[PDB]
């Protein structure tokens, strides 16, 4: 399997409330995107059964800066694997900055456990906007952008085939998060030939202190061995459904997930939950398929 | 079936026009009326949002069926080009515009210029008294560029109605340059012109039909 | 019986010292608050307690098991005389012995009241302090009369001691035991006089070791302690957070949600186990301390707790509102005897802070995580305020749902001074209690009672444990905007939102008060007088300097506060109030905030995350930065009073104000002028000399100290250095928005 490549600007990924806005994005929000082009296309039947292929998964948004960037392992250091605090004036002021990290270096994925703490690079600033509603005199809102600068990408890692490199082509052209009427989605798909050499512990089969990612969700089956003496992090992502038929969009149940660079200590199997408030035509389902790494 | 349709075009500026956005932001004093820009470099850049409430504005006077007096609402063969909240037929439009950029900058500071925007000094007559209120705004510079991205795209099962939609967005574009674009472009500020207005197709699955 | 006795020997066993200031008695500190007590009120088990403690053994009028003995062992801890003729010092400072050595403080013995005048230390007063005040002792009499001494009246004698003897020294020797406050000495030492008989009952063991107990050695080393602490997660993000613009009137309504939250969590807990408010050390903001024993019953208690106390808060509420407690034994060893190294004291923090984050990203398990993954709810309108869908009423416009469905109503109940704790009847704080106000008439009282600035003044029939909480509000919020205009006309409709947070705090807590090899500085009652002296002034002084000025305190502690408002004074009075924390602390701690600026009528989702992100960034320098408008007039804080606020604002405030109206528009040549500074330097130089001049001969040359004054201050101000230049052009910025509109 290879990766795609594309970069963002001047978009917008909002989180929770359509005013407020993040940086990165959560990882079912690109696989509900295929599924929409799908059906617009003529090939409603093919995709469904592809996305449910154990072999076929997708990742989480990820920056790229010269370089891929991985997050950092929640509870790691551990109290003993940390140095000692004999000083608390010089402890508390390091320590509180690598709880507001965001993501770590290639090159710091081997030297953070044995003791690094650093800044982490800025991004891109956060910038918003206002607009109204003239004709009207009663509309107020507020919105956000996500202008990236000093080269900032998202590159994805997913299942090259002979029919994904025909799907996401077209999503450059439309939008992905965010006010999508305007124009914020918009990308540019970059393709390359040999992936990273250093990035290849993906696996899905041993459990030896390894870490699963793309905020996944464990299946309802084993769950007592596999969340014990584990972490992980809720997080919170609703909204209404999309259909054509209903006139009265209704809200959604809520799946409150785990967040990325989770550790734990088995390995899960990774389910697709059925998400149906009252009755609808087509049938919305959850992806988010776990991504262990070997650390 | 199924393919992007993308109108490569060029707006070239021929009278500055004025864009206000919010108060005290992107500037240093909430005075003068701060134009909006670019948060990274200092290049006048136009939103996106103001090409879409304007363009949608003007043609529910030219072509509609219904008295327009709210937004997604006035008529319906016009309202499959933006977006519609109570119709269910469809969900959004078929066009998506772009944050277009001041890409002229390549041959304008060859020429030697100060700032890219300008104080204007107006004020009025409240007819009783002489100089009312000496205001002041802020204007931009003409003939300047500008990357606009027009993507249209098929949904393939309404596919027959694709020449009556040519006609309409051709249309568009043309009463635009007819009229005032942004704000405060009563006094004669707006008046665009789409420079170099060709079409293409990046993907491969719908032939090119007309180019002007 | 033999229990709630015990509770008011650890109180007033050093209630003679303050009697022996005013009436000349050469005796003993342990005789003579003994007769005293016993004149006013009529007991027999508290006057054996208070009568022998010290140098008095006294084997008559006991038995083998008697509740005397405990009472030296829980002293002892709280620590590190006959006959008085001198005196010390009267109430050392506690900042003194934290940081470094600087000039002597020395505080007065004066009356807490909200509108008295604070009592700041400085070397003014008189450090012999001469044997008199009549008026320590002369508030303390009619309301120790008639007071029968329960179960029902055991809390209500906490909320006096503390209302004046706030400033009275506790056992003044030499410098390492002086500082220690009476109010709370007294205390901190009642929750350890409870844990030791707690500890022998709960193992099987009575007071054997008659007359002086002679295992206090092995007794230390034992570890017969537990430290508990929780962490309320989800302040700042479910109260600043709303999606609609109309919603600004339930802003101080939902803060004061949280905040008696808080203050639950120290009630019921310390109920259920048996005991009482002895172990309240800094209750409020989600940070608090609690002290215990090292037990097997006790144990239990909070485990079982914590599995009900998160259960009614799911079905709810969803998941931002979490409780994770923090237990840690230790010895008795480690504050006292050996052990001189700050290792042994922050030994004891550490044991119940590795698990604080672990805990918190560990919250639900299996079973109870099904819960919100149920699916059922076919609803398709929201209620678009905390973006959850339950019990849907209309009452404004929209649909109203449960949790924001009681913050209208306690908007305008926040006036009321008394409050009354029902059980079914107002905001749902607790298991099976609420939360209401009232208007002086008490028809029901189920519960308790929590009030506020219940101080002096307010001491008859209310039984009710007050709190630390402002009060002090104006009328609505989406309004200030309006009202920041005189009459001849200034200012526009903007708003400045500030967050003060003071630094120096999280760190250097334990070991900040090590200076001399000598003395340990490892006592625990010397942190307590230091975060408590520390509260008083960011929450109830907060309120006392509010005197003439329209401004609405949101969310009062510590640690970090919320202030909105007109921009015509803020600006003017965060710095304001940063200098009377520093001559309050001698200079040894510093301050930062962060004033932001914003539109109006703006959703508070965005407006108060946008102006939270200065304070990061303004923490590149080191630690003492605040940031302006954007990111960029990130200075050293106290540098903008002693430069830009210092000369550059106040020299300017008359000078080119004669010059306005006619020359209001030769102002905005400069602030445009120090834009461009990155292209050219050398052009940036010779363009000023130019545009500078013309302002001397166009004007009125009648004047020659006019402009005179301000010709030469403008071009040594820019041409210096290349950070002042950023003073300069702050300053200039300040003035263009002082006369506007
Ligand atoms: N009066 C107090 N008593 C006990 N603990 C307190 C008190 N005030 C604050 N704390 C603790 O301090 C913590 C907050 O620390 P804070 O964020 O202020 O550190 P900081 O000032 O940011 O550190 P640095 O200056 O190194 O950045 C809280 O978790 C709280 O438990």
């Amino acid at each position: 399997y290879k990766l795609y490549i594309m970069t963002f600007q001047n978009a917008h990924f909002g989180s929770g409330t359509l005013d407020s806005s993040k940086l990165t994005f959560s990882a079912d929000r690109i696989f509900s995107a295929l599924v929409l082009e799908s059906l617009k296309m003529g090939k409603l039947d093919a995709f469904l059964a592809e996305a449910n292929q154990d072999k076929f998964t997708l990742t989480d948004a990820f920056p790229f800066q010269f370089g891929p960037f991985l997050p950092k392992p929640i509870g790691y250091p551990k109290h003993d694997q940390i140095d000692q605090s004999v000083d608390v004036k010089e402890v508390r002021r390091q320590a509180k900055l690598s709880k507001k990290l965001q993501f770590l270096a290639l090159e710091n994925v081997d030297d953070y456990l044995n003791g690094e703490l650093f800044e982490n690079e800025e991004h891109a600033v956060i910038d918003t906007v206002t607009k109204n509603q003239p004709h009207k005199d009663g509309n107020l809102y507020q919105v956000a952008t996500t202008r990236f600068s000093n080269d900032t990408s998202l590159y994805v890692i997913a299942n090259e085939s002979d029919l994904l490199n025909e799907l996401m082509s077209s999503l450059q052209y439309s939008g992905l998060g965010g006010k999508r009427s305007s124009g914020f989605g918009r990308f540019e798909l970059d393709i390359q030939n040999i992936p990273l050499e250093l990035s290849d512990r993906l696996t899905k089969n041993h459990s030896d202190k390894v870490m699963s990612l793309t905020t996944a969700l464990p299946v309802d089956a084993d769950l007592e061995e596999a969340m014990e003496d584990g972490h992980y992090l809720l997080t919170k992502s609703s909204g209404f459904a999309f259909s054509h038929a209903t006139n009265e969009n209704y809200r959604k149940q809520d799946l409150y997930k785990f967040a990325s660079g989770s550790t734990f200590s088995k390995t899960f199997e990774g389910q697709i939950v059925d998400v149906r408030p009252l009755d609808f035509p087509h049938a919305v389902l959850n992806y988010a398929k776990p991504l262990f790494f070997k650390l | 079936t199924f393919a992007k349709i993308k109108f490569s075009a060029q707006i070239r500026l021929e009278t500055g026009l004025h864009i206000g956005g919010s108060d005290a932001f992107a500037a240093i004093g909430a005075i003068a009326s701060p134009v909006i820009k670019d948060p990274i470099t200092n290049i006048p850049i136009i939103p996106g949002s103001s090409l879409k409430g304007k363009m949608r504005t003007l043609l529910a006077k030219v072509y509609n069926e219904k008295v327009a007096e709210k937004p997604s609402d006035d008529s319906d063969i016009l309202s499959r080009l933006f977006g519609n909240s109570k119709d269910k037929r469809f969900k959004m439009g078929r066009l998506i515009f772009r944050d277009a950029f001041l890409s002229n900058a390549d041959e304008l500071d060859s020429l030697g210029v100060r700032s890219y925007t300008e104080v204007k000094f107006e004020n009025t007559i409240d007819r009783i008294t002489a100089e009312a209120n000496p205001r002041q705004i802020e204007r931009a510079i003409r003939n300047s560029t500008f990357d606009f991205e027009l993507i249209y795209e098929i949904t393939d099962e309404n596919e027959n109605q694709v020449e009556e939609d040519f006609k309409v967005i051709r249309d568009g574009l043309k009463l635009l340059e007819l009229d005032y674009l942004g704000g405060s472009g009563s006094r004669g500020y707006g008046k665009v012109a789409f420079e170099k207005l060709k079409a293409t197709t990046v993907f491969g699955n719908y032939d090119v039909k007309t180019l002007n | 019986k033999e229990k709630i006795d015990l509770f008011y020997g650890a109180l007033l066993h050093d209630i003679g010292k303050v009697i022996q200031r005013a009436t000349g008695e050469r005796k003993k500190h342990a005789l003579v608050g003994a007769d005293w007590f016993d004149e006013i009120a009529d007991n027999q088990v508290i006057s054996d307690q208070i009568r022998y403690h010290m140098a008095n053994y006294q084997s008559d009028k006991l038995g083998n098991d008697h509740l005397a003995y405990i009472t030296y062992i829980a002293d002892n801890i709280a620590s590190g005389s006959a006959k008085i003729w001198d005196t010390y010092t009267n109430q050392a400072d506690i900042f003194n012995v934290f940081g470094a050595q600087t000039d002597k403080r020395y505080f007065k013995p004066t009356v807490l009241n909200l509108k008295s005048k604070p009592n700041f230390a400085s070397a003014t007063y008189e450090p012999f302090s001469k044997g008199d005040y009549a008026a320590i002792a002369t508030r303390i009499k009619n309301e120790l009369a008639e007071f029968e001494f329960n179960q029902a009246q055991i809390d209500s004698l906490l909320n006096l001691f503390e209302a004046i003897l706030s400033f009275v020294p506790s056992s003044t020797n030499s410098k390492e035991i002086a500082d220690i406050s009476l109010a709370e000495h007294s205390r901190l030492t009642a929750a350890f006089a409870l844990a030791i008989y707690d500890y022998l009952e709960d193992k099987g063991r009575h007071n054997y070791k008659e007359d002086l107990f002679t295992k206090a050695s092995a007794f230390y080393e034992e570890e017969a302690f537990l430290l508990a602490s929780f962490d309320l997660s989800g302040i700042q993000d479910f109260i600043y957070n709303i999606a609609t613009s109309g919603a600004a009137k339930q802003l101080k309504a939902r803060s004061l949600y949280l905040d008696f939250m808080s203050e639950y969590i120290a009630d019921s807990l310390l109920d259920k186990l048996g005991l009482n408010r002895a172990n309240l050390l800094y209750v409020g903001g989600g940070h608090a301390y609690f002290v215990l024993a090292n037990t097997e019953k006790t144990v239990e208690t909070l485990v079982q707790f914590e599995k009900d106390f998160n259960q009614f808060l799911l079905a709810n509420f969803q998941t931002r509102l979490y409780v994770a407690f923090g237990w840690g034994s230790f010895a008795a060893k480690d504050i006292m005897s050996e052990l001189n190294s700050p290792e042994s004291y922050r030994q004891i923090y550490q044991k119940a802070s590795r698990m604080i984050s672990e805990k918190k990203i560990s919250r639900y398990d299996y079973r109870t995580l099904m819960l919100l993954n149920r699916g059922g709810k076919s609803s398709e309108r929201e209620c678009e305020i905390c973006h959850s869908v339950e019990n849907l009423v209309s009452y404004h416009d929209q649909k109203v749902c449960d949790i924001c469905r009681g913050l209208y109503q306690f908007s305008k109940e926040i006036a009321h001074d008394h409050f009354i704790i029902t059980e079914n009847e107002g905001l749902p704080i607790g298991p099976n209690a609420c939360l209401k106000g009232v208007a002086f008439e008490k028809l029901s009282q189920e519960s308790f009672s929590r009030v506020y600035v219940k101080n002096d003044y307010k001491a008859g029939t209310i039984k009710a444990t007050h709190v630390f909480v402002g009060d002090y509000q104006c009328d609505e919020i989406h309004k200030y905007a309006a009202l920041s205009k005189n009459e001849d006309g200034l200012g526009i409709k903007r708003l400045a939102v500030v967050r003060l947070d003071v630094d120096d705090l999280g760190a250097a807590f334990m070991a900040g008060f090590s200076r001399q090899g000598n003395g340990q500085y490892s006592t625990l009652s010397r942190s307590a007088t230091f975060s408590r002296s520390m509260s008083l002034f960011f929450k109830v002084y907060i309120n006392q300097f509010a005197s003439d000025k329209k401004l609405s305190i949101i969310y009062a502690g510590g640690d970090d506060v919320f202030a909105i408002g007109s921009w015509q004074d803020i600006i003017a009075f965060t710095v304001e109030l940063r200098q009377n924390f520093i001559k309050w602390t001698n200079g040894k701690l510093t301050l930062s905030a962060g004033i932001g600026l914003f539109a109006d009528k703006t959703p508070i989702s965005l407006m108060a995350h946008q102006t939270g992100e200065l304070e990061e960034a303004a923490k590149g320098n080191e630690k003492d930065s605040i940031s302006l408008f954007s990111s960029d007039y990130t200075f050293k804080f106290d540098r903008f009073i002693t430069n830009v606020y210092d000369d550059k604002l106040e020299q300017i405030r008359y000078f080119f104000n004669h010059q306005d109206e006619r020359g209001k528009n030769f102002i905005y040549k400069l602030i445009e002028l120090l834009r461009n500074y990155e292209s050219e330097e050398k052009m940036n130089v010779a363009r000023l000399a130019y545009y500078l001049t013309r302002l001397e001969e166009l004007t009125d040359k009648d004047e020659r100290d006019k402009f005179k004054q301000f010709k030469k201050l403008f071009f040594k101000w820019y041409t210096n250095n290349e950070s002042d230049r950023k003073e300069a052009e702050l300053a200039l910025l300040l003035y263009v928005y002082e006369i506007r509109k």
